[PDB]
DNA sequence: ATCGGATGTATATATCTGACACGTGCCTGGAGACTAGGGAGTAATCCCCTTGGCGGTTAAAACGCGGGGGACAGCGCGTACGTGCGTTTAAGCGGTGCTAGAGCTGTCTACGACCAATTGAGCGGCCTCGGCACCGGGATTCTCGATGGCGGCCGCGTATAGGGTCCCCGGAGGACAGT
DNA sequence: GACTGTCCTCCGGGGACCCTATACGCGGCCGCCATCGAGAATCCCGGTGCCGAGGCCGCTCAATTGGTCGTAGACAGCTCTAGCACCGCTTAAACGCACGTACGCGCTGTCCCCCGCGTTTTAACCGCCAAGGGGATTACTCCCTAGTCTCCAGGCACGTGTCAGATATATACATCCGAT
């Protein structure tokens, strides 16, 4: 009987396998659940998705095709819920996000 | 679809 | 002769250095402030390339955005100019 | 005809009296214009 | 949803007479109270009361207005001596006894209609406001009334007190109740919980002579401006009831002396400038 | 007994006073501009009789004395018409600010009390 | 020596969203430490709460526990539907 | 080395004033500027021989760095 | 039971804590213009004689060749407001009359005839919302519905809150035809704003524009298909059938408020 | 209409003297009026988000009582430790 | 008549020099019950629980209300107003 | 042969056993060394014996015999060390230090 | 039966002051501060044993532990308490 | 700067309670002692990459000289915040009674740990080319100060106007001369 | 000498062009709007040119399967704490209102200091060459710690007594504020 990733089981691109292995040599905890690297892979794909979706939009919107740091940068930082999850993160070469306060304006 | 933002401004 | 009054030359380069993404301070002086600085703990130290580009992201990005916080301060006081207390009193809220 | 000239009399002397009636309403409405306007005028601007 | 489209066959008797739209918009603040007259409506059994013992053989004709205006006064009298008349319906007070208060009574704001059809001289006719309906013009006065059936009347009107125990012969709507503020029956309604009752002044003279008296004087300096033009009004009517009364006896004139032959002396029937 | 609060009431209930005021008096100034034009139109026709009679007298009748009669009669009671209408008008705001000075009264006389 | 990443898996879903854009090889690192951290996190959470209910087994619960802790709003309400979805279909087979 | 800390010079230091938004900036601002900068590199320096010397190595790796910051609350992207 | 209003003899929807005699009466008779009720025809004869008013106890703010607007305070007509709402519950199965009329501004909107004005539907409105209600009850009057008039009543309200500077919303408990016409006001609204402007526009300057929450033009957008994704960012989405429905909508050429004869100013509460 | 007395709020039970004891426990000398106001609101955010994480605690511990050591687990999760409770 | 500021001084030193709870405990017992109701119904809590909570929120306020005064003497004024809050709570992160 | 507390063995008042059982029972890691729990021991001894101290040097400068959480709350913040070490925990009942702002003195 | 340092804290408290006594609240604050005390430092060893790939917790990794998060004289004091002690136990 | 009046706050004393301090019996968690495997210490190795020098190029730091403009002090007005007092509200205390549900215990199954045998996905090394960086020329509409101009208040008389001002106008009476 | 009529000189009063009002013709200036030219804003189009990203290809070793075994945990039943809820009395505290001042705030004037720009000077940067320390690797081998099984006394629950301090009361001293 030929083997099937349990990631395509679950219909997942990331590896479950991996995700398990570190889990129990991670000392988390005695024993760890079959369901819960499943769970962790799935939430971990789904966040990885919203975060390259928005770098491409930022990437289109700066007519590049290749994701730099920038975009990462912009992305994160022009999503209330991305920014407040990675307020105390810093990313590399990101740069800032233009903003001149209105006081200093002529 | 699977994905935030339903409607946003 | 021609001359920009003052501020415009400002506002210029705040959208330019906002736009690009690169260190602003020199490599060499602050690779010789690091060494000069671990000299303090352990003698002989080495650094890896890598290890000293690091700090000088994290310093640059702290510093921006305690003059971020300092300019909040100084316009919160009615001014335009950034001074050391407004500096010693972001920091303060902080709680640094 | 006696009657008719009694009753011509009659109304003779009442139509005096309404012509005499309406003159004096005229003047007292003139009075009255005058009264209210200066009325206004203290009330108002005074 | 559920219908509603039934037409009703005495809406031309009940809905007569025309209303005049006017050029610039309604302005208008008074109440439904103003514009209604006599509060108390008489029902079947009041017109069949008037009617068979007080209208049917008499001489002296007893209007239903008149004995709206009656019921009117001994309900506000009533209410007036014995606000807890419902307490104990069967000690209301007698005619005689609530009659000087009926006498002292007030009733539509007749004192001060009267002293104003005073004031403009006008108390040949009477006091007469768009407010007020033309059918009751020609009621007599409430003294007339009390001296003349007040007795017969209020025997009557008592019985039905006492009948609706003290209370209103007009059916009132359910009211709530001191001992639970909460009534779990839909009917209670309309209570206490829209208003609030404020903070006494134990002190307070100051207010009421700066500004109250002002605006007392100003109110008067109104009255006398507005009783000036309308006394003004009233000596108009007066002369265009002149010039009515002058045209008809010119045109009876020039026809009497037509048929009589008579010349000259036309300077009465023709007018002169001053 | 609130002075402050019969100040509140005796202002609110005199708040939309003059504005109906306003409104009255000049509904009887367009009653009496419509009083003016028909005691023009009344009073050519008067005239037109008058000076009849002051070149032929009385007893020749005008060839329409009978339709100019007929005619000022009309114009007159419809002049009776529009003067009792701004007479009631006027009795509708003397009566309102009387009632208004009155209620004022009675307030001053029970804070007075 | 082989030293593992994530690296092939976010360009597997960088193809699913945007089949036409490439990524730098410093924005890959980016992301690779951004999942090394995310992971970190909700491990550790989970951790703390199956010792708290003197637990000796991380289940599913417990990572959907920690993921409406660390996830703000939306972001928490998606990655639970996901996740359940996800074990759902795992179960199935 | 002594005193390489005036290589930190005035135009970088209002460089990244105008990079923070800064518009306007008093003179006495370097100098508190180089005495915070020196204030965090040792704090965060520190940490980092920490970590080095727990090691039993004798060069500074930038995971040291990233632990330091880790520690600090200051987490950084892009270095592993 | 059922109640003669006017001409109109109608059947009640709902309970109404009317007295309990009037529910003991066959017939309730209720005047066009003070809104009374009466169990007895000769009482209700006798008022009809002495009931002199011919129009909503309040000034005439506004007044076009079909209808004229009046507004009217609960606490200055307190039993007239206390009729209307009791006369509201009937056709409300959800009205409350827990609570008097005093805080609740009433505007009326009426039709002339040579009798008076004839009251065809109202709105009421709290003087002081927390919530911004630009509308808290409003009922048409049943022999008077599907007919326009509530569309009407709904657009005198939000040019009442173009008035005001605020935009405003109805009570959101609507009932289920409150919550349709609704629906068929914003979704008009919404599209001949949007044909008539041809441009893209921001939801900011269609809620000022149109006084709409922005609230309610977001959900009318995904109960409709208005905005649409397309790469990479939400559109204006032109379709087939919203210029379908514009279409059939100037054709049904229905009667619209007159800005212009609004004669009002926004009272002041202390 | 008002369909349900739901919406009452005790945030107004943070009386003004309540508000000014606090400021001059933290040493404010002159109180702008509208400081009481924001003060409800910040008030009302901390409580809204700490309490949400003491209801998840108590949920996945598949209890109906919050415990005190929820709270404290909250507060640990928001960098807030609190010393006289346990733990 | 003491001037303005005396008895402010006074209450600073005496509620500087105290611990005891500021807040009465009934109402903030009903605002938590109020903001609790909005995850799941029927909610039961310990009374421990209540009055950590209304410790930490009394200490929160506390520093709060001292970063303010920061503010509002940074300013050059001496009454706090809302805009000084939002800028202690900008600074913060929060 | 009777036996001898650990803690006897290193001198200390704090339960060496107890420290080493909940290591092991921490999830921190496979194995646990012979002397940290010892370590450790010493370390939570004299942190408490700093705290203690300070703490009762507060109580007799307030005329008290029995330590109160003030007392603790006093210690911590008017040592700068203690301080930063506690600058993140709240103590219940602990108040605040007695500070009064120069400019609002008249 | 739940366990605590409370009779360690109180013989502690007997040493450093005789004439002294404490609240059950300041005990129950002390015995709160000494277990988060105890899950900082194990959580920084444990985070330093697998950094560098150990499956053993030594006191070596306590002692850096201590050095990272106590400040200045205290993590000196600390340090040199924990080798005293632990000198003090290996030659026991 | 000096003094008295009034309020708060620290101080001395006495009483009363409950929480702190101490005692006991118990058991279960820690101390002994033993084995076996493998984590970790040790030695020896390779070569990467860290350090450290030279020397040319030139961007950038440093320096200096205006001067505009923003920081700063003063000052004058008024609102609004603090203070005090009397009225009003509900928090607090205590007391009683109920039951949801936290907590515990005893079952026994299902699931995860573990190990061995298997193998393909994923890693390291290896190309290959076009996305993106650079090096030029080019290039409209956007800001900013500048002054020219249509037309309004005011200088500043002028054409007309209520009216000070007195030499002449009107008819009627007195003296020389005539009918 | 008396009476009728015509010339000339004197009281009473119309008047005529007037003393400096009065109001606008007819502009100065001035005032803000009406264009209006100069720099400028980086940006843009197009070669072109390389080196990093992406695709291929072995080759493991980590992921899969398929068993087996033991216990964590799911579940049912049961006890009884404590959370909730209501009643009722006390009074501390909140609330409302009136009053006055001192603080915020706006505005005006001063000046010194930081920006802008031009010129000089340094030294960062880069490319290149070279050594060798030490990080990384592997291979061995010890001894330390997990796991077991036994043993018993430290520490817990749980009772028990009394004195530190809360509370109350009476009092002297420190502090604020008005008066001189
Ligand atoms: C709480 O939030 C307070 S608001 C609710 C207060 N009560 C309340 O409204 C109840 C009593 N009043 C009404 O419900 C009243 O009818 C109104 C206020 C809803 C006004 O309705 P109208 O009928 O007068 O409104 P129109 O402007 O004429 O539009 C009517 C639309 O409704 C459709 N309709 C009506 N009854 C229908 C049935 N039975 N079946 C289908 N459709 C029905 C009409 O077709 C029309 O639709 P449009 O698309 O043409 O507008």
């Amino acid at each position: 009987a030929k083997a099937k990733t349990r990631s395509s089981r679950a219909g997942l691109q990331f590896p479950v396998g991996r995700v398990h292995r570190l889990l129990r040599k991670g000392n988390y905890a005695e024993r760890v659940g079959a369901g819960a690297p499943v769970y962790l892979a799935a939430v971990l794909e789904y966040l990885t998705a919203e975060i390259l979706e928005l770098a491409g939009n930022a990437a289109r919107d700066n007519k590049k095709t290749r994701i730099i740091p920038r975009h990462l940068q912009l992305a994160v930082r022009n999503d209330e819920e991305l920014n407040k999850l990675l307020g105390r993160v810093t990313i590399a070469q990101g740069g800032v996000l233009p903003n001149i306060q209105s006081v200093l304006l002529p | 679809f699977r994905h935030r933002k339903i409607s946003v401004k | 002769p021609h001359r920009y009054r003052p501020g415009t030359v400002a506002l210029r380069e705040i959208r330019r250095y906002q736009k690009s993404t690169e260190l602003l301070i020199r490599k060499l002086p602050f690779q010789r402030l690091v060494r000069e600085i671990a000299q303090d703990f352990k003698t002989d130290l080495r650094f890896q390339s890598s290890a000293v580009m690091a700090l000088q992201e994290a310093s640059e990005a702290y510093l921006v955005a305690l003059f971020e916080d300092t300019n909040l301060c100084a316009i919160h006081a009615k001014r335009v100019t950034i001074m050391p207390k407004d500096i010693q009193l972001a920091r303060r809220i902080r709680g640094e | 005809m006696t009657d008719e000239l009694k009753s011509y009399e009659a109304l003779k002397a009442e139509l005096k009296k309404s012509l005499q009636d309406r003159r004096e309403q005229e003047d007292t409405f003139d009075n009255l214009q005058q009264e209210i306007y200066d009325k206004e005028t203290e009330y108002f601007s005074h | 949803t559920p219908d509603a489209s039934m037409t009703w066959n005495e809406y031309d008797k009940f809905y007569t007479g025309s209303f005049q739209e006017t050029t610039s918009y309604i302005k208008f603040s008074a109440t439904v109270e103003d514009c209604c007259g006599t509060n108390y409506n008489m029902d079947e059994r009041d017109e069949t009361f008037l009617n068979e013992q007080v209208n049917k053989g008499s001489s002296d004709i007893l209007t239903e207005d008149e004995f709206e205006i009656l019921c009117s006064s001994f309900e506000h009298a009533i209410h007036e001596r014995q606000p807890f008349l419902s307490m104990d319906p069967e000690s209301i007070l007698s005619f005689e006894e609530l009659k000087p208060t009926l006498i002292k009574s007030d009733m539509a704001d007749f004192n001060l209609r009267n002293q104003l059809n005073h004031e403009i001289n006008s108390h040949k006719t009477h006091f007469i406001t768009q407010f007020d309906p033309v059918s009751q013009m020609n009621t007599r006065p409430l003294i007339q009334l009390i001296e003349k059936f007040g007795s017969k009347i209020y025997d009557y009107w008592r019985e039905r007190k006492i009948e609706v125990n003290g209370y209103e012969i007009f059916p009132q709507l359910k009211f709530e109740r001191p001992g639970e503020k909460e009534e779990i029956d839909p009917y209670v309604c309309f209570r206490r919980r829209e208003v609030r009752h404020p903070r006494k002044t134990r002190r307070i003279d100051i207010l009421n002579s700066q500004r109250l008296r002002a605006l007392h004087q100003e109110l008067k300096n109104a009255k006398d401006l507005a009783l000036l033009v309308a006394k003004r009004e009233n000596v108009s009517l007066n002369w265009i009831n002149d010039e009515l009364k002058i045209f008809d006896q010119r045109v009876k004139i020039k026809n009497l002396k037509r048929s009589l032959n008579i010349s000259g002396e036309d300077d009465d029937l023709i007018n002169h400038k001053r | 007994m609130d002075p402050s609060l019969v100040l509140e009431q005796t202002i609110q209930d005199v708040s939309n006073l003059p504005s109906e005021f306003r409104y009255l008096l000049e509904e009887i100034g367009s009653n009496d501009l419509k009083l003016i034009e028909e005691k023009k139109k009344y009073e050519q026709k008067e005239s037109q009789i008058h000076k009849f009679i002051r070149q032929q007298g009385s007893i020749p009748k005008h060839p329409q004395e009978d339709g100019l009669d007929k005619e000022i009669k009309e114009s007159l009671l419809k002049c009776q018409s529009l003067q009792r209408e701004k007479c009631v008008l006027a009795n509708t705001a003397l009566f309102l600010i009387a009632r208004h000075l009155n209620k004022l009264e009675k307030n001053i006389a029970l804070l007075e009390e | 020596s082989r030293k593992e990443s994530y690296a092939i898996y976010v360009y597997k879903v960088l193809k699913q969203v945007h089949p036409d854009t490439g990524i730098s090889s410093k924005a890959m690192s980016i992301m690779n430490s951004f999942v090394n951290d995310v992971f970190e996190r909700i491990a550790g959470e989970a951790s703390r709460l199956a010792h708290y209910n003197k637990r000796s087994t991380i289940t599913s619960r417990e990572i959907q526990t920690a993921v409406r802790l660390l996830l703000p709003g939306e972001l928490a309400k998606h990655a639970v539907s996901e996740g359940t979805k996800a074990v759902t279909k795992y179960t199935s087979a | 080395l002594r005193d390489n800390i005036q290589g930190i010079t005035k135009p970088a230091i209002r460089r990244l004033a105008r990079r923070g938004g800064v518009k306007r900036i008093s003179g006495l601002i370097y100098e508190e500027t180089r005495g915070v900068l020196k204030v965090f590199l040792e704090n965060v320096i520190r940490d980092a021989v920490t970590y080095t010397e727990h090691a039993k190595r004798k060069t500074v790796t930038a995971m040291d760095v990233v632990y330091a910051l880790k520690r600090q609350g200051r987490t950084l992207y892009g270095f592993g | 039971n059922r109640i003669i209003m006017g001409k109109y003899e109608i059947e009640p929807w709902y309970f109404s804590p009317y007295p309990i005699e009037l529910t003991d009466e066959d017939f309730i008779y209720i005047d066009d213009f003070t809104l009374q009720y009466f169990g007895s025809k000769k009482q209700y004869e006798r008022y009809r004689k002495k009931c002199t008013l011919r129009h909503p106890p309040g000034n005439e703010i506004y007044r076009d060749d079909y209808v004229s607007f009046f507004e009217i305070d609960g606490r200055k007509q307190r039993t007239w407001c206390r009729n209307l709402c009791l006369l509201s519950k009937l056709f409300l199965d959800h009205k409350t009359l827990y609570y008097d009329v005093d805080p609740f501004l009433f505007y009326c909107m009426t039709r002339r005839d040579e009798l008076g004005h004839h009251l065809v539907g109202y709105f009421s409105k709290e003087k002081e919302s927390a919530d911004g209600y630009n509308v808290a009850c409003i009922l048409t009057l049943p022999q008077y519905q599907r007919m326009g008039y509530g569309k009407l009543l709904i657009e005198f309200s939000y040019e009442l809150s173009k008035k005001e500077n605020k935009v405003g919303s109805p009570e959101k408990p609507l009932s289920d035809l409150g919550l349709l016409s609704y629906r068929a006001y914003w979704s008009d609204t919404l599209i001949t704003l949007l044909v008539e402007h041809q441009k893209e526009i921001t939801i900011d300057e269609i809620s000022s524009m149109t006084s709409m929450t922005t609230t309610d033009i977001l959900h009318t957008a995904k109960t409709l298909n208005i905005l649409r994704y397309y790469k990479g960012q939400h559109i204006i989405f032109l379709n087939e059938d919203i210029l379908d429905r514009y279409n059939r909508l100037k054709a049904k050429k229905r009667r619209t408020i007159d800005p212009n004869r609004l004669i009002w100013k926004p009272p002041v509460f202390t």
